[PDB]
């Protein structure tokens, strides 16, 4: 609930409350952080104040205005609905000497071929419009930092997946990407794995962390150091995380897991925020294979193929917190877990806490 | 899973 918290500019912080923005909800403020730490947003919405000047807002901020080329590609399901956000992002831009515009196309397109090529930061249009001024080559794809998606939910549902997605092509890998939408049905949802990565999801309404897509299985490993020399039998390719219940374990299995040629990532509980931040960054960046932790930020939680359990958590609800689409919102996947002869009681008693089946491990790629 | 081919600086 305030702006002059989060470090944004000075420029744009006047603009802000020189547009009349009062302090932001939660939830906004959750989503802007996000979107300016660079990632990958869905952004669940709703009718109040900020609606698209929340996202306006972190445009803005990420934007670097004496890079007069254009950074950041916004699309809307109407022209109407992109002259606001025009506007909107103009109001609260007037005091970072920002450029924008609507690709309104709108006769003149002559004015739009002549406004574009002269320098946009920012550019906003219908998904066509757009696609319009690419191929016509009046826009500049080269240097965009990230593409929004507003209303989406009136774009991608409803005929424009096609116009939208034939953008997407033509823009620098990963772009980011943040989906603005109030709606957010399945349909949409699959849609964003597609061209989101990792992706944080900020939705309205709650959503739990079920454990019914994920297919669960054991390794009798079934005395630890039997462990690492089943999972080097077991990777044989892509992401995974591999948890342990404790710092002592991490570390070690990461300098074995090491020797061996396989790229890790390592965490603790007992790190700052800005490491394990920091670490995470590359994880999700793909530059590493194999992250191994601690919980600690279990109750975390990149979205994973492939999750291991190295070791059991005696505390039973840690389980899904380290295993567990999604609910709705989110991917199946598998799970394994290395049990040693004396930790399968906890297994079969974690297996009763959910009211689950975890079968054996039966050697296949699914 | 879409790509970014049909690009280039």
């Amino acid at each position: 609930p305030t702006f002059d918290t989060m470090g944004l500019r000075e420029d744009l912080l006047r603009g802000i409350y020189a547009y009349g923005f009062e302090k932001p909800s939660a939830i906004q403020q959750r989503a802007i952080k996000q979107i300016i730490k660079g990632r990958d947003v869905i952004a669940q919405s709703q009718s109040g104040t900020g609606k698209t000047a929340t996202f306006s807002v972190s445009v803005l901020q990420c934007l670097d205005i004496q890079v007069r080329e254009t950074q950041a590609l916004i699309l809307a399901p109407t022209r109407e609905l992109a002259v606001q956000v025009q506007k909107g992002l103009l109001a609260l831009g007037d005091y970072m000497n920002v450029q924008c515009h609507a690709c309104i196309g709108g006769t003149n397109v002559g004015e739009d071929i002549r406004k574009l090529d002269y320098g946009q930061h920012v550019v906003a249009g219908t998904p066509g419009r757009v696609f319009d001024m690419i191929r016509r080559r009046s826009l500049r794809t080269r240097a965009i930092k990230m593409l929004v998606l507003d209303e989406a939910d009136e774009m991608l549902n409803k005929g424009f997946k096609e116009q939208i997605y034939d953008v997407y092509r033509y823009l620098p890998p990963a772009t980011q990407v943040v989906l603005i939408s109030a709606t957010l049905p399945h349909e949409i949802l699959e849609m964003t794995n597609k061209f989101m990565t990792d992706p944080i999801r900020i939705l309205v309404k709650r959503d739990e962390l079920t454990l019914e897509g994920i297919k669960q299985f054991f390794v009798a490993v079934e005395r630890e150091e039997w462990k690492f020399d089943t999972l080097c039998d077991l990777y044989d390719i892509t992401q995974a995380v591999i948890f342990c219940n404790t710092k002592r374990k991490v570390d070690w299995l990461t300098e074995k897991m090491r020797e061996a040629n396989f790229t890790v990532s390592s965490m603790h509980g007992d790190m700052p925020q800005k490491e394990r931040e920091s670490i995470m960054k590359e994880f999700r960046s793909g530059a590493s294979r194999v992250l191994i932790s601690t919980d600690v930020w279990a109750r975390d939680v990149p979205q994973v193929s492939l999750i291991i359990n190295y070791d059991l958590p005696n505390n039973r609800e840690l389980y899904i917190h380290r295993i567990g689409r999604s609910g709705r919102y989110g991917r199946k996947g598998v799970a394994v877990n290395f049990v040693k002869n004396d930790d399968i009681r906890v297994l079969r008693d974690i297996e009763q806490y959910y009211s689950t089946q975890i079968d054996e491990m039966p050697m296949n790629v699914a | 899973r879409w790509e970014h081919d049909k690009f280039r600086e």
